[PDB]
């Protein structure tokens, strides 16, 4: 059933699993027409499919051409997400196929279940966790490859860079969710915190800066302060 | 007009005959039911005064043989049996009628209720859902499970309804996932109507039989089957026009007949709300929507 705080450690066991987030698949800008009506213009999106144990990110880029002449796009987006995840599982060798897929939003359960009827042994699960994966498009290099795409494209990342050389996947996932939570609550503050000191750079093959163990603690502390402040602001407490 | 004689009534029991019911006291001189209309299936059903649990009964068609009821003190129930000796049977029935120890099937001449509930139901199809091939009549009770229920245990005592599952390879064509799941026309028209049932009459027959097993025995799996077969039609954008018109008539009589006090457990809120207000066919069931809104506005 549903993934929550009581079964949190399951994410880091040796059963292959993927999180699927569909929140950046269908993206629009709302604007005024010449006649003063409102219209949307779609922009490129992405499916965020993450192995929380290894850090392997399967970033399927959703080019605006997939929406051309389609109706009910918010509904089609959930089915296109399910079709692309199904295609990804079928492309993987059997020993690499996930035993579970966890969807961050409940509206993905039926579309993914129907697309995965050929895989009756793969469990499709919701979660009660409020995961910040929507903030993935605040990672500069992921945003850059989505916005530059001219056609459908799958790009492979390790969202933990080289952290697993030094920390567990439990700790790497906690750092990732803290960074994305910060980016989601106050993108500018979060991004200022990460890049303020120009002596710390992002390697060409990495997404995040090359922080020492000591500098990650300081960073993690700044991100926690940003999140609590904004929460005091939001809820006048 | 046909007769189902009773050897005796040794235990106190509420006897149902189609939509009617009568109380019989322990050892009351009752010898059965006469003037049963020929041309329809019938169900005769029982609820013991001493154990209101296990409603049970027999689907039968008087054209298919001479049937009587006899209490079995070992198995503790009223059993249907066939008398193959036609002349012996007429003699027994004639005696009980002369002595007026039979109740009369109480059909009002204006009343098409039973015809309307059983229009498409055929004894030959009932005998395929309820497998007990040495008898021409079919036993049903409250606790019998469906083939689909047993998948999710005794196969001999199961209700063999047609398995319907909206999230099944049977229901979803490869590469038409979203289309076949949001519009079930393919599953209704090609898989079920053309493939399995062969025509709408057989589909309506199973739908009507599932309803009657739900209402008369409170058979939970029969209720599930009745709702599934409604939802498959309401969730199809493309349904023959005659099927929609006939479905509205079928459901109207089922809702008309349902005991007021059972609507809370026998009617699935999600299915009815979806069928009358959300579905492709939300505008196609005028009679059914009017009776549901006037008789059970709470469920909606």
């Amino acid at each position: 059933g549903a993934m929550n705080s009581s079964n949190y450690a399951e994410l880091f066991n040796n059963d292959i699993k993927l999180f699927v987030d569909d929140t950046n698949v269908y993206r629009v800008t709302v604007h005024k027409t010449f006649e003063g009506n409102v219209a949307t213009k779609a922009i490129n999106g992405c499916i965020f499919t993450l192995n929380p144990k290894t850090g392997h990110l399967f970033l399927k880029i959703i080019h605006t051409s997939v929406w051309a002449g389609q109706k009910r796009l918010s509904q089609l987006a959930k089915w296109k997400t399910a079709e692309e995840v199904s295609a990804l599982v079928r492309s993987l060798p059997k020993e690499e196929q996930p035993k579970q897929i966890i969807v961050t939003r409940k509206a993905m359960l039926d579309p993914l279940e129907v697309h995965m009827l050929d895989f009756p042994n793969i469990a499709i699960r919701p979660t009660e966790l409020r995961l910040p994966f929507s903030a993935a498009m605040s990672i500069d290099k992921l945003s850059d490859v989505v916005m530059k795409a001219t056609e459908p494209q799958m790009v492979l990342f390790n969202i933990y860079d080289d952290w697993l050389d030094r920390i567990s996947s439990y700790t790497a996932f906690s750092r990732l969710t803290l960074l994305l939570r910060a980016l989601k609550t106050n993108e500018e503050s979060a991004k200022m915190i990460l890049l303020s000191d120009p002596t710390i750079t992002i390697k060409s093959y990495h997404l995040w800066p090359s922080f020492t163990d000591e500098q990650w603690i300081t960073i993690e502390s700044q991100m926690r302060d940003l999140i609590l402040t904004e929460y005091g602001r939001k809820y006048n407490v | 007009m046909n007769t189902v004689p009773f050897t005796s009534a040794p235990i106190e029991v509420t006897i149902g005959i189609d939509q009617y019911s009568f109380n019989v006291k322990e050892n009351q001189p009752f010898h059965g039911i006469k003037d049963i209309p020929i041309g329809h299936v019938h169900v005769i059903h029982f609820q013991h005064a001493d154990n209101s649990s296990m409603r049970y009964g027999y689907w039968f068609d008087c054209r298919m043989g001479n049937f009587y009821i006899q209490y079995d003190p070992k198995d503790g129930l009223y059993k249907m049996m066939e008398e193959r000796d036609g002349a012996k049977f007429e003699n027994i029935v004639h005696n009980f009628k002369e002595r007026q120890m039979m109740v009369s099937y109480p059909k009002i001449d204006e009343d098409d209720t039973w015809y309307n509930l059983t229009e498409f139901v055929q004894m030959d199809k009932i005998r395929k859902i309820v497998r007990k091939d040495e008898n021409q009549f079919s036993y049903v009770d409250s606790s019998m499970t469906t083939v689909q229920e047993n998948e999710l245990s005794d196969p001999a005592h199961s209700l063999n309804y047609t398995v319907i599952n909206f999230k099944s390879r049977e229901a979803i064509r490869p590469g038409h996932e979203m289309e076949d799941f949001l519009d079930k026309s393919y599953y209704l028209n090609t898989v079920m109507l053309q493939g399995i049932f062969k025509n709408s009459s057989n589909y309506f027959g199973e739908l009507q039989f599932a309803f009657l097993n739900a209402m008369f025995f409170g058979n939970y799996g029969s209720s599930l089957q009745w709702h599934a077969m409604i939802e498959l039609i309401c969730s199809s954008a493309t349904v023959p026009k005659h099927m929609l018109d006939k479905l509205d008539e079928i459901l109207y009589y089922q809702i008309k007949t349902l005991p007021e006090q059972y609507s809370d457990i026998l009617l699935n809120e999600r299915v009815w709300n979806i069928c009358l207000y959300s579905s492709f066919q939300k505008n196609s069931l005028h009679n059914t929507e009017k009776i549901m809104e006037n008789k059970y506005p709470e469920l909606l």
